[PDB]
RNA sequence: UCUGGUUUCUCUUCAGAUCGCAUAAAUCUUUCGCCUUUUACUAAAGAUUUCCGUGGAGAGGAACAACUCU
RNA sequence: CGCCGCCAAGGUAU
């Protein structure tokens, strides 16, 4: 695959290589299929979901578990297996169960506000199974 | 020149011997990993010995890969049939192509077919995973005789006597 | 390089895993090109270094 | 049967057509530009010699002409379907311009290319069995007793009322 | 002992400096050269803009902001 | 001391 860093990266990359390879294969399988049945945007939900779970895997691999080093963490950010600005949003106090970056953009919404995905369910009304049209669910 | 072969380059080649002659099938292992994997595995298991060609539609298709000879016997080495793997550069615009035979959804096993012409009705429906090197395509053009007795299954169908593997990437084992 | 009635190669499943072969990549020897050896072939020559460049 | 060579190399070149040579005309060392270059060169070398009569060839007694094709190129071909036909001379027989019209003056109304393209893509009287089927003067195959009862009805035939004239044969 | 700040992202007008150590097109008004009428034109001057970028300035954050210039 | 490299509307009616 494309590595674009000529690094021959250090430890530990051999233990995350088949896991992230399987996540890349499932991301290709979520990219490949046609849009029949999936209406307009719900074919675009699982690629956001799998990038979220890949970034969360690197997130609790480095911050929570403290097993992988900082150099290979910055390497995985620089290559494309993780984000740089999204983990800075996960670093903040009030939220780390975030969907993706399309609910924080207050001018993506024409009414000048955040989405309904970033709302606590206990203060929202009781039974509604609402899902974000930009991000996918909550 | 202006011939424009219009196909991605191949990787991996196998030899297949029938009573009609020798066929050197070269595969697209990169553009179709699982189908080529199943094909090289069933060639390495010597699974296609005594396998006959049970369906001939002249000018359109000639089907093989059935150890039973009825048109429904297909057993992959995966336990379950695998997915369809399509490509925009791999279409049915010519003869000499090899594709897994399908019956609707993601159902592909040992059951495959050679092409005999223009097959535009099969586009985005079957998994192309290989072609045949020319100077040997007439050994499979001898497979299309009008001796069929029915829509399929002629009198004496040709059988595969051996299946050699000339190049073998992603090393596998027979079980 | 490619004929008519052909889509432009569909860069999702063609060469996404294919590595490039080789660029020009002139071999610089050490002890004569030693300060420039680490960064002469880099799309950003100096970007994340406040000693030589301004910034990003 | 066509036996194979048993090799791992594929069917053709590795570049898949990236070095098309376009050798339709005369090749590089034999082209007229190369002949003119050789003639010009040997006229540049032999200068102090004054008629040494080894004569060197035909053109050497003392890049224009056939110019070399670009070897790295196919010409971008287009199908010029549109004809220039004198319609008023074709379907009518009199063009108003006479010989001053720029078009063809053709009258062959044959098929064009696109038309070929979109054409290539696609007893009885009693209604019983033949109880002795027997004939009359005028081919009318009747029965025996049924035609006897028919003659008892009318002296003529049944299909076209032909004059049987008492003539009834097998 | 007190004094205490480089980058990145968004508005804010001024530009008179080879604003850019280089340099595109269009319009008008004239002179030409191909020209049948015109758009495509030729190439010189005069004067306007458009456009790819740039210069210094007011704020709001964030990025090691606490390393430390003072 | 070495110009010059060409498209279309103008015609087979509405
Ligand atoms: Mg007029
Ligand atoms: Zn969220
Ligand atoms: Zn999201
Ligand atoms: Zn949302
Ligand atoms: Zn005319």
């Amino acid at each position: 695959k494309v590595k674009r860093s000529r690094k021959a990266p250090p430890d530990g990359w051999e233990l995350i290589e088949p896991t992230l390879d399987e996540l890349d294969q499932k991301m290709r399988e979520a990219e490949t299929e046609p849009h029949e049945g999936k209406r307009k945007v719900e074919s675009l939900w699982p690629i956001f979901r799998i990038h979220h779970q890949k970034t969360r895997y690197i997130f609790d691999l480095f911050y929570k578990r403290k097993a992988i080093s900082r150099e290979l963490y910055e390497y995985c950010i620089k290559e494309g297996y993780a984000d740089k600005n999204l983990i800075a949003k996960w670093k903040k106090q009030g939220y780390e169960n975030l969907c993706c970056l399309r609910c924080i953009q207050t001018r993506d919404t024409n009414f000048g506000t955040n989405c309904i995905c970033r709302v606590p369910k206990s203060k929202l009304e009781v039974g509604r199974i609402i899902e974000c049209t930009h991000c996918g669910c909550r | 020149s202006n011939i424009y072969i219009q196909e991605p380059p191949t990787n991996g080649k196998v030899l297949l011997k029938t009573t009609a002659g020798d066929i050197d099938i070269e595969l697209w292992s990169k553009e179709a990993p699982k189908a080529c994997r199943n094909f090289i595995q069933l060639c390495l298991e010597a699974y296609y010995d005594n396998t006959i060609f049970h369906r001939v539609v002249p000018g359109f298709i000639v089907q093989g890969g059935d150890p039973t000879g009825t048109g429904s016997g297909g057993e992959s080495i995966y336990g379950a049939p695998f997915k369809d793997e399509f490509h925009s550069r791999l279409r049915f615009n010519r003869r000499g192509l090899v594709a897994m035979a399908n019956a609707g959804s993601h159902d592909n096993g040992s059951q495959f077919f050679f092409t005999l012409g223009r097959a535009d009705e099969l586009n985005n429906k079957h998994t192309i995973f290989g072609k045949v090197t020319g100077d040997t395509v007439y050994n499979m053009l001898r497979l299309s005789e009008v001796d069929i007795d029915d829509d399929e299954r002629p009198h004496n169908p040709h059988k595969i006597k051996s299946c050699e593997v000339l190049f073998n990437p992603f090393d596998d084992i027979i079980p | 390089p490619f004929d008519d009635e052909e889509p432009p190669l569909d860069y999702a499943d063609n060469i996404l895993d294919v590595e490039p072969l080789e660029a020009i990549q002139l071999e610089l020897d050490p002890e004569e090109d030693a300060p420039v050896l680490d960064w002469f072939y880099d799309h950003q020559p100096l970007r994340d270094s406040r000693k030589y460049v301004n910034g990003s | 049967v066509y036996k194979s060579t048993r090799s791992a190399k594929p069917v053709g070149p590795e570049d898949m057509g990236a070095t098309a040579v376009y050798e339709l005309d005369t090749e590089k060392e034999r082209d007229a530009q190369a002949i003119f270059e050789r003639s010009q060169k040997i006229q540049e070398e032999l200068r102090g010699k004054e008629d040494d009569k080894i004569y060197r060839g035909i053109n050497n007694y003392q890049r224009k002409g056939p110019i070399r094709a670009p070897e790295h190129l196919r010409a971008t071909v287009r199908w010029d379907y549109q004809p220039d036909i004198c319609k008023d001379y074709k379907e009518t027989g009199f063009c108003g311009f006479g010989d001053s019209c720029k078009f063809l003056h053709d009258r062959s109304d044959y098929k064009h290319g696109w038309q070929i393209e979109r054409e290539l893509d696609e007893c009885f009287i009693c209604r019983q069995s033949f109880q002795n089927p027997v004939v009359t003067k005028c081919r009318h195959y009747f029965c025996e007793s049924c035609a006897l009862q028919h003659f008892r009805t009318t002296p003529r035939c049944y299909v076209c009322d032909q004059q049987t004239n008492g003539v009834f044969n097998p």
